[PDB]
C-alpha cells in the first residue's frame, strides 16, 4: 500500500440558486484508495471521484461537498475525514466555509 | 543406427577464417533453426564426446509409474444408515497433473499401459473393535458392461470383465494393458466434436462438448472390498500408479504453462500469469 | 514440530522500503537442519529471494531485495527479507518457506499491504 | 529362445578378466506371448532434426546467404 | 548465376498460381510432404473419390485488418475451406476425408513501416472456452466460424450469462488460446512475417491426424494462428493499417463414404 | 521346488522398476500404427527448435504478449545494455518457459552448447551493429560494452538476413550443471549492447522490437529424471 | 453577504419626560458596514431623536409622538434597511 496525503480548501460560494461545490477534499496517491467522508453540523452530498495516481496501482480521490449555499453558513465549520488503513488515525481536515452575500 | 545410448558427436579442433562464408549470418523467416556448432563461430579444440542422450529418449522420459487417481472404498458395519461405498473411477490420466503434462509435450501417441496398485487402509471410528485382512476386487468394466450399482450386486461375478482380486498386504497389484485405441494413435488433443448439429434439427439435439470424443472413453475401475461388514468401520484407499511402456510420440507441442482446467484447454481467470518479473538488463 | 512464524499482513509504504519478517520457531526441545530459505510472489514460476546456508543468498533483481539476518555459515532462522522502492506492482501475496531437514519445508503467506 | 546383449559401460571396476573390459552382456527373454507384457528394450534409435530444424522445400546450405 | 532466390517463388496448383518477391524461403511441415493414402495404411474400403484440380487449387479467404490494436487470428482447417468451391461440396458429399494444404499468408507494407506476426500451423488446435462454470462447452457453431475465423484476446473474459451461454471460445493471446506460453508456439511448423525482411508465409502442411482418414465435418486437423510478435508500426502515425490475406489450397485430398450432402447447421 | 531366497527390493514397489506383468486383455486385436508425420524419438529434438524467449518479465509486461518484445530505438550510442539474463536455462524466469527450459525442469542434469538468435522487427530502412555477448562465469557480471566485449561474442550487422544466432559453447568445470539456480554450477552472463547505434532515416518509426529465440546444439544432453514444478495440483 | 438590520433598545413603556434612551442599530453584514444611515419614515429625523453614528438617541419628549424609524446601513456589497415603530405616551 501507498501512504496518501490530503487536502482541503473551502470554495467561496455565491448565493446561487444551486447546490454547488463549497468545499473540496483530495487524498493524493492513496494505495488502496483512501476513504472520504464528512461530518459537519450541516450536512450536505458529497460526490466523489477519483483518477489515476502517480506511482502506479496509487488512486487520487477528489471528493467535494456540494451543498446549496446561505448565508448563516458563512463562518461554520465543515470536516473531511480522510481514512486509510496506513495512517495512525483517521486524519481530519477542518475547512472554514465562505460565502458572500448581501 | 543411431542408438540412444551412443555417444554424441565430438568437437573438432577448428582455427581462425577469413572468408566468404557466413554461419552465424542467417534468416529465422524461413522457419527454420540454424544448425550451428561452436567450431562454426570460435576457434576449438579437438574433444572426445562421451555423453550421450539416453535417458531423454522417449521410452526413458516417460519409464515411470505417476499417480493418477486415489479411489476411496469402505467397510462399514451391517447397522449403518449409510451404504457400504464402493468406487467407481472413469479412466484417465487427466484427473492429475504431472503425468499428463508430460504426455502433453505431443499430440499424439502410442503405448502398452502398465498399471500398479497401491492399497492403504485405516480405522476411523476411536473405537478399540478390529478388522481381519481384507481382500479388494478392482474390476475392470469396459463401456457398455454393466457398471456395479451395489457392492454385491450381480457384475462383481466378473464373468468377461478382467478383474484383480488384491489381498492387503501383499506386494502391490500390476498388470498390463495393450494399445488399446480405436484409432492408430492415442489423441492427445481433438480439435472437433462428436456431433455435427443439422439445420434441421434442434439444437439440443446437435449439441456435444468441444474436444471429446470416445477415442478416450475407456470405461471404468469399479472398485470393492469383498469382506462382508465388520462392526468396526474401516476406510481405505487405491492408489492407481500408471507407466507408458513401449511408447511412441508425433506432432511435439509447446508445453502446459498455466495451471489446468477441467479435461480440456480451457484456463481461469487469475491463473493466467506463469512468468516473473525481472529486468531487460539485470543477470 | 518446527513451525514458521510470519505476520499476516505487513505494510508497506509506496516509494519507500520495507521489510517482509519471517521467522522460524524450533522448540529447543527438537532439532532441526535447515539447508535453505526462498521468498517467492504468489506462483511466479518459482523463486524471487533465495539464500543457502553456504551458497549464499540470489536474487531475482539485485538491487532491490536484501536478506536483512540470514548470514552465511550460520544457523538460518531469520528469513527476514528488506525490499527497496515499493511500488504499486509490489503489493500482493507473498510466500516465505524454509527447507528444513528432516521436518521437510514449512512455509507462510504474507499480505503485503501497499499504502501512501 | 535368449536375447544376449551389450551394455554401454559407465563406471568400470578395476578388472579385465571378467567385468570392465571384455564386452560386459546382459540376458532377456520374454516370458509372455503378448508382447505389450515384455520389458523396455531401450535400443533406440535417433534422427536428424531436420522436419522440423529445416522444413524449407529449397535445401539449406549454411555458408550461403538463406535468402537468394 | 540466373539469379534465382529464397526471396522469390512461383507456386501453382490447379488452375491458380501465386507468386511473391519477398519470401523468406518456405516451410514444409514436420518434412513431410502431402500426400495419398498409401495402401497399408488404408481404411475404408469403398474407392475413394480424388477431385484433383477441380479442389487442390489456391482458395483466397475474406482479407483481414491488421492495427496497432489487433490481438490475432486464427482459423481452423478444413473448415475455413467449408464453403470453397468443389472443395466444400466433395467434404460434404461424403462421410471421410482428408487433405493436406498448402497456406500462403500476405501481407505486404513498406521499408518505413515495422511489425512481425508469427504465423503457426497447429495439429489438433484445441482452444479454450469462455465459460468458468462448464468446461469443453463452446458449440459446433461458435467452434467453426469458416472463412471469417475468429480472434485472440489481450483478457479473459469468463461469460456469467448462466440462462443463455455465449458457448464460445474465449482464446487469450499469450496463452496461445489454449493454455499454453506463446513463446512456445515456435516447435510447431511456423514462419515469420517481419515486414522489413518479407511480407508472406508460405506453409505447406501434411494430413496430420491418429487415424488415415475422418470426419472433415466433426473434426479440424490444423489449426491457422497468427498473432504479432511485434505491433504495427509507421512513420509517426497513431492508427495505421495494413491487411492480412489467406490463400490456401488443398493437396491430396481424398473422400470417401459417399451419400447425399451433409447440411449442417452453422448459426 | 528351486531353492531360491528373496532379496531386498522384494514385492515393491519401485516407480522407476521395469519388469513384466500379466495382461489383463490377452489376445486383444491391436490396432496398427500409421505413418503419422512427425514421429520424436529423443525429448531433446524438441530443446533443439527455436523458441521465443520472455526478456521482459516487469511487473506490467509479465503474462501478456509485450513479454516477448525487447525494445530498442534510434537513440544516440550508449555501452549500457539492451538485456541482461542469466545462463540458468532451467531457472532464471525468461528461460525457464522456453521449450528448452520447461523440458530441463523434467530432469535434474544439463550439459551441452545453446544458442541465441536475435530477429531484428524493424523497418527495412532501420540500420544498426549490435554487439551480443556471452561471459562465462566467475567476474563481474558485464554491465558495460567494454566487459562484455571481452567475453564470447557475436557482432551482429542488421540488413537482409534478418537475423543473427550466437553459440553459448559449453564452457562449464563440472561434467553436467544443476537445473537449479546454484553457485558451484553456474553458467555466466548473457547481455545485448548496442555497438554502433540504430539509425533510420525520417519518416520511419524510431523505437522497433527485437525478439529473440533460444535452443540446444547437437551436443546437448539432460540427466536423472525427475518432477517438474511447473505443475501443481492444490488438494 | 449584504446587511443584515434591526434595531433594539425599545420597550413599548416609553413616556413623557423619561430620561436619555438610545437605541442602536445592530447589523451582521460582511465585510464589515462602512455606511449608518438614520431617517425616518416620514424623511427627516424628529428634533427629539438625534443620530449618533450606528445609534439613535430618544430625547425626553414634551408632547406624545409616532415616528416609524429607518435604519438603512450600506456595506461594501449592498444597502439595506430595517423598520421600527416607536411610542412615547404618558401612562403613570
Ligand atoms: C493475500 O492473501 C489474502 C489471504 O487470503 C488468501 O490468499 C489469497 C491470495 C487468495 O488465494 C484467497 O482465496 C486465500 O484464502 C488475500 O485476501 C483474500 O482475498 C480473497 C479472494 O480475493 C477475499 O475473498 C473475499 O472475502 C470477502 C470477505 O472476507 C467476501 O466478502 C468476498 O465475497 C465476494 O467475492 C467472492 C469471490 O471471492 C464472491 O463469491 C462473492 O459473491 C462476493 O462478491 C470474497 O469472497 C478475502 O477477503 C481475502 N482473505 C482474507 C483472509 O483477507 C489477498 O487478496 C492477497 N493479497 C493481495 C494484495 O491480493
Ligand atoms: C401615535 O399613533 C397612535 C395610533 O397608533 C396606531 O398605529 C399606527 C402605526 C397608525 O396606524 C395609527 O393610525 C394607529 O392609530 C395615535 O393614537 C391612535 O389614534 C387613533 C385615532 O386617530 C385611534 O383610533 C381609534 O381606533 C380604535 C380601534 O383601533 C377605536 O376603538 C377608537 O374609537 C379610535 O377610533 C387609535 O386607537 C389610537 N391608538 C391608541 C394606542 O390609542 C396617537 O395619537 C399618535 N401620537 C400622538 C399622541 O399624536
Ligand atoms: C472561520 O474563519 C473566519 C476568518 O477567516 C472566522 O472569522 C473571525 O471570527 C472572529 C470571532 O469568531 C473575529 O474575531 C474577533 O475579532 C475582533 C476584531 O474585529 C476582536 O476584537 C475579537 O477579539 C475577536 O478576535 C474575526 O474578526 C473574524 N475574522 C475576520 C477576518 O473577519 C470565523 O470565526 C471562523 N469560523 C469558524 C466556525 O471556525
Ligand atoms: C529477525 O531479524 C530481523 C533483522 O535483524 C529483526 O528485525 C529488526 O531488528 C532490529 C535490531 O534488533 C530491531 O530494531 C532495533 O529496534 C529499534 C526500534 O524498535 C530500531 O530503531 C533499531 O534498529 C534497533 O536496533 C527491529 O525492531 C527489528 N524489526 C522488526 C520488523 O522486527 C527481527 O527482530 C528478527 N526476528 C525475530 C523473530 O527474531
Ligand atoms: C457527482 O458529480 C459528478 C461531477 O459533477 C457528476 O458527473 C456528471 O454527471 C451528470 C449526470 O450523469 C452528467 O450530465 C455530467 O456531464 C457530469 N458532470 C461532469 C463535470 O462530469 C455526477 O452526476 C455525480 N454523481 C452522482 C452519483 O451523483
Ligand atoms: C472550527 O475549525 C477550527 C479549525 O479551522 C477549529 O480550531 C481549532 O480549535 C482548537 C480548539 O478548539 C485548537 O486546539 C486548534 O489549534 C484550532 N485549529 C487551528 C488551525 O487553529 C475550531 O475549533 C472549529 N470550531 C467550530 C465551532 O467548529
Ligand atoms: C483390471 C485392470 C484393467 C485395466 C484396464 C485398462 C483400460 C484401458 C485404458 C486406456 C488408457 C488410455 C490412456 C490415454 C488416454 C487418451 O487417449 O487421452
Ligand atoms: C441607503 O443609502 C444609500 C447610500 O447613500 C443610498 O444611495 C440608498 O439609495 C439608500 N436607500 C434607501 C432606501 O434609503
Amino acid at each position: 500500500l501507498a501512504k496518501p496525503q490530503n487536502t482541503a480548501e473551502v470554495q467561496k460560494v455565491q448565493l446561487t440558486g444551486e447546490p454547488v461545490p463549497m468545499a473540496r477534499c483530495v487524498s493524493t496517491g492513496g494505495r488502496p484508495p483512501a476513504q472520504i467522508t464528512w461530518h459537519s453540523d450541516l450536512g450536505g452530498m458529497p460526490n466523489t471521484s477519483q483518477v489515476p495516481g502517480f506511482l502506479s496501482g496509487t488512486v487520487t480521490v477528489t471528493s467535494l461537498w456540494i451543498l446549496v449555499p446561505s448565508s448563516q453558513v458563512d463562518g461554520k465549520n465543515v470536516t473531511c475525514k480522510v481514512e486509510h488503513e496506513s495512517f495512525e488515525k483517521p486524519q481530519l481536515l477542518t475547512v472554514n466555509l465562505t460565502v458572500y452575500y448581501p | 543406427a543411431a542408438t540412444s545410448r551412443d555417444a554424441l558427436p565430438n568437437t573438432e579442433a577448428s582455427g581462425p577464417t577469413h572468408s566468404k562464408e557466413i554461419p552465424a549470418l542467417t534468416a529465422v523467416e524461413t522457419g527454420a533453426t540454424n544448425p550451428l556448432v561452436p567450431s562454426d563461430t570460435v576457434q576449438t579444440r579437438h574433444v572426445v564426446q562421451h555423453r550421450s542422450r539416453s535417458e531423454s529418449s522417449i521410452e526413458s522420459f516417460f519409464a515411470r509409474g505417476a499417480c493418477v487417481t486415489i479411489m476411496t472404498v469402505d467397510n462399514p458395519a451391517s447397522t449403518t444408515n449409510k451404504d457400504k461405498l464402493f468406487a467407481v473411477w472413469k479412466i484417465t490420466y487427466k484427473d492429475t497433473v504431472q503425468l499428463r503434462r508430460k504426455l502433453e509435450f505431443f499430440t499424439y501417441s502410442r503405448f502398452d499401459m502398465e498399471l500398479t496398485f497401491v492399497v492403504t487402509a485405516n480405522f476411523t471410528e476411536t473405537n478399540n473393535g478390529h478388522a481381519l485382512n481384507q481382500v479388494y476386487q478392482i474390476m475392470y468394466v469396459p463401456p457398455g458392461a454393466p457398471v456395479p450399482e451395489k457392492w454385491d450386486d450381480y457384475t462383481w461375478q466378473t464373468s468377461s470383465n478382467p478383474s484383480i482380486f488384491y489381498t492387503y498386504g501383499t506386494a502391490p497389484a500390476r498388470i498390463s494393458v495393450p494399445y488399446v485405441g480405436i484409432s492408430n494413435a492415442y489423441s492427445h488433443f481433438y480439435d472437433g466434436f462428436s456431433k455435427v448439429p443439422l439445420k434441421d434439427q434442434s439444437a439440443a439435439l446437435g449439441d456435444s462438448l468441444y474436444g471429446a470424443a470416445s477415442l478416450n472413453d475407456f470405461g471404468i475401475l469399479a472398485v470393492r472390498v469383498v469382506n462382508d461388514h465388520n462392526p468396526t468401520k474401516v476406510t481405505s484407499k487405491i492408489r492407481v500408479y500408471l507407466k507408458p511402456k513401449h511408447i511412441r510420440v508425433w506432432c511435439p507441442r509447446p508445453p502446459r504453462a498455466v495451471a489446468y482446467y477441467g479435461p480440456g484447454v480451457d484456463y481461469k481467470d487469475g491463473t493466467l500469469t506463469p512468468l516473473s518479473t525481472k529486468d531487460l538488463t539485470t543477470y | 514440530d518446527v513451525v514458521v512464524q510470519a505476520p499476516t499482513q505487513v505494510p508497506g509504504f509506496l516509494g519507500d522500503s520495507v521489510t517482509l519478517p519471517c521467522y522460524l520457531q524450533v522448540p529447543n526441545m527438537e532439532v532441526t537442519h535447515v539447508s535453505q530459505l526462498t521468498w517467492a510472489r504468489h506462483g511466479e514460476s518459482g523463486s524471487m529471494a533465495v539464500f543457502h546456508q553456504t551458497q549464499g543468498p540470489s536474487y531475482s533483481e539485485s538491487k532491490r531485495l536484501e536478506f536483512v539476518a540470514a548470514r552465511l555459515g550460520a544457523e538460518l532462522r531469520n528469513a527476514s527479507l528488506r525490499m527497496f522502492g515499493l511500488r504499486v506492482e509490489d503489493e500482493g501475496n507473498y510466500t516465505c518457506l524454509f527447507v528444513t531437514f528432516p521436518q521437510g519445508s514449512r512455509s507462510v503467506d504474507i499480505w503485503l499491504r501497499v499504502l501512501a | 529362445g535368449a536375447q544376449v546383449s551389450s551394455q554401454k559401460v559407465g563406471a568400470h571396476e578395476n578388472s579385465n578378466r571378467a567385468y570392465g573390459g571384455s564386452t560386459i552382456n546382459y540376458t532377456t527373454i520374454n516370458y509372455y506371448r503378448d508382447s505389450a507384457s515384455n520389458a523396455a528394450s531401450k535400443q533406440d534409435f535417433s534422427q536428424d532434426p531436420s522436419k522440423f530444424t529445416e522444413p524449407i522445400k529449397d535445401v539449406l546450405i549454411k555458408t550461403a546467404p538463406m535468402l537468394n | 548465376a540466373c539469379g534465382y532466390s529464397d526471396r522469390v517463388l512461383q507456386l501453382t496448383l490447379g488452375n491458380s498460381t501465386i507468386t511473391t518477391q519477398e519470401a523468406a524461403n518456405s516451410v514444409v511441415a514436420y518434412g513431410r510432404w502431402p500426400e495419398y493414402l498409401r495402401d497399408s495404411e488404408a481404411n475404408p474400403v469403398d474407392q475413394p473419390t480424388e477431385p484433383d484440380v477441380a479442389a487442390c487449387r489456391f482458395y483466397t479467404l475474406d482479407t483481414v485488418s491488421w492495427t496497432k490494436e489487433s490481438r490475432g487470428w486464427w482459423w481452423k482447417l478444413p473448415d475455413a475451406l467449408r464453403d470453397m468451391g468443389l472443395f466444400g461440396q466433395n467434404m460434404y458429399y461424403h462421410y471421410l476425408g482428408r487433405s493436406g494444404y498448402t497456406v500462403h499468408v500476405q501481407c505486404n507494407a513498406s521499408k518505413f513501416h515495422q511489425g512481425a506476426l508469427g504465423v503457426f500451423a497447429v495439429p489438433e488446435m484445441c482452444l479454450a472456452g469462455d465459460s468458468n462454470t462448464t468446461t469443453m462447452h463452446t458449440s459446433y457453431q461458435n467452434a467453426n466460424p469458416g472463412e471469417k475465423g475468429g480472434t485472440f484476446t489481450g483478457t479473459f473474459t469468463p461469460d456469467n450469462n448462466q440462462t443463455s451461454p455465449a458457448r464460445r471460445f474465449c482464446p487469450v493471446d499469450y496463452l496461445l488460446g489454449n493454455g499454453t506460453l506463446l513463446g512456445n508456439a515456435f516447435v510447431f511448423p511456423h514462419q515469420i512475417i517481419n515486414l522489413r525482411t518479407n511480407n508472406c508465409a508460405t506453409l505447406v502442411l501434411p494430413y496430420v491426424n491418429s487415424l488415415s482418414i475422418d470426419s472433415m465435418v466433426k473434426h479440424n486437423n490444423w489449426g491457422i494462428a497468427i498473432l504479432p510478435l511485434a505491433p504495427l508500426n509507421f512513420a509517426s502515425e497513431s492508427s495505421p493499417e495494413i491487411p492480412i490475406t489467406l490463400t490456401i489450397a488443398p493437396m491430396c485430398c481424398e473422400f470417401n463414404g459417399l451419400r447425399n450432402i451433409t447440411l449442417p447447421r452453422l448459426q | 521346488g528351486l531353492p531360491v531366497m528373496n532379496t531386498p527390493g522384494s514385492n515393491q514397489y519401485l516407480t522407476a522398476d521395469n519388469f513384466q506383468s500379466p495382461c489383463a486383455l490377452p489376445e486383444f486385436d491391436v490396432t496398427p500404427p500409421i505413418d503419422i508425420p512427425g514421429e520424436v524419438k529423443n525429448m531433446m529434438e524438441l530443446a533443439e527448435i527455436d523458441t521465443m524467449i520472455p526478456f521482459d518479465l516487469s511487473a506490467t509486461k509479465k503474462n501478456t504478449m509485450e513479454m516477448y518484445r525487447v525494445r530498442l530505438s534510434d537513440k544516440p550510442h550508449t555501452d549500457d545494455p539492451i538485456l541482461c539474463l542469466s545462463l540458468s536455462p532451467a531457472s532464471d524466469p525468461r528461460l525457464s518457459h522456453t521449450m528448452l527450459g520447461e523440458i530441463l525442469n523434467y530432469y535434474t542434469h544439463w550439459a551441452g552448447s545453446l544458442k541465441f538468435t536475435f530477429l531484428f522487427c524493424g523497418s527495412m530502412m532501420a540500420t544498426g551493429k549490435l554487439l551480443v555477448s556471452y561471459a562465462p562465469p566467475g567476474a563481474d557480471p558485464p554491465k558495460k560494452r567494454k566487459e562484455a566485449m571481452l567475453g564470447t561474442h557475436v557482432i551482429w550487422d542488421i540488413g537482409l538476413q534478418s537475423s543473427c544466432t550466437m553459440v553459448v559453447p559449453w564452457i562449464s568445470n563440472t561434467t553436467y550443471r544443476q537445473t537449479i539456480d546454484d553457485s558451484f554450477t553456474e553458467g555466466g552472463y548473457i547481455s545485448v549492447f548496442y555497438q554502433t547505434r540504430i539509425v533510420v532515416p525520417l519518416s520511419t518509426p524510431r523505437e522497433m522490437d527485437i525478439l529473440g529465440f533460444v535452443s540446444a546444439c547437437n551436443d546437448f544432453s539432460v540427466r536423472l529424471l525427475r518432477d517438474t514444478t511447473h505443475i501443481e495440483q492444490k488438494a | 453577504y449584504p446587511p443584515e438590520v434591526s434595531i433594539s433598545g425599545y420597550d413599548n413603556n416609553w413616556y413623557l419626560g423619561q430620561n436619555e434612551a438610545t437605541l442602536t442599530c445592530d447589523a451582521r453584514s460582511n465585510p464589515e458596514p462602512t455606511g449608518y444611515n438614520w431617517s425616518t419614515t416620514m424623511g427627516p429625523l424628529p428634533p427629539f431623536a438625534v443620530a449618533q453614528g450606528a445609534q439613535l438617541l430618544i430625547r425626553p419628549v414634551d408632547k406624545p409622538i409616532n415616528t416609524t424609524l429607518i435604519c438603512n446601513v450600506t456595506n461594501a456589497l449592498g444597502a439595506r434597511q430595517a423598520e421600527l415603530t416607536v411610542q412615547v405616551k404618558e401612562g403613570p
